[PDB]
């Protein structure tokens, strides 16, 4: 049934492709393993990158601190934005 | 500015080393740990062929 | 007339070599995720050009704190006095 | 001297012991991924093994 012959040749070679990129991604898994420890060997040495990380970290927590002072700045603002608007007048005139 | 670089000190000498292992592991365990899901991944690989015959 | 299955098989393994192949993209790119964690870990000119401007704007919003407001040290004296209308 | 306090309270009121404590949790989640990836695959096979 012939046909299948010709359908097998063409799956074979993908089939081929596809050993190719196996060995390819094995051998980048192995990479990887060479990106990595490497990356641990480097912080048993030392770097850290300590810097970097503080710098960074600050950079996050300055914008955490100004989202808690714009919370404190809502709840003041509003505590005597309102505390003001019922009490200059509260007598009105008395 | 000596007690300034105490602290500094005290920091650099007995702290942050203690961080820096503690960390330097514990991104070991947390690369180790997102591999290692790789690995359950390989118990998703077995899992995937006996899902063709499901 | 077998060929039928011959093809079978070679379709099979494809599919399972494409899997295969799948499976080590996802395991290789996760890797790649996994250590730019790590590159992310291990421009100076910004780092001061935010911080000093986020350093600004909280003591801008501290000037905000006395505006809006320290105003409730003189507002609680108020709150004080003008129930004095009962 | 004071040029570096102004630097030293970037610590004070917020590094690496930030990293380190987040660790400390973010891995108690990597170990709960890895359980319920590979007990939870077993539980899935075992039913796949009875279905199958």
């Amino acid at each position: 049934i012939k046909e299948l012959q010709e359908q097998l040749r063409n799956c074979k070679e993908q089939v081929h492709t596809q050993e190719a990129q196996l060995s390819y991604l094995k051998m980048q898994v192995s990479n990887r393993d060479g990106e990595i420890n490497r990356l641990k060997t480097r912080l048993d040495v030392g770097g850290i990158n300590m810097v970097k990380l503080v710098q960074d970290y600050n950079y996050m927590q300055q914008n955490d601190k100004i989202k808690l002072l714009n919370h404190q700045i809502d709840y003041l603002n509003k505590e005597n934005t309102e505390m003001d608007s019922i009490l200059r007048s509260k007598p009105y005139i008395a | 500015n000596q007690e300034l670089e105490q602290q500094l000190c005290i920091i650099e000498k007995s702290l942050n080393p203690l961080k820096a292992e503690n960390q330097k592991l514990m991104r070991e365990n947390n690369n180790l740990q997102s591999e290692i899901i790789l690995s359950s991944e390989n118990a998703q690989q077995k899992y995937n062929l006996l899902t063709v015959r499901l």
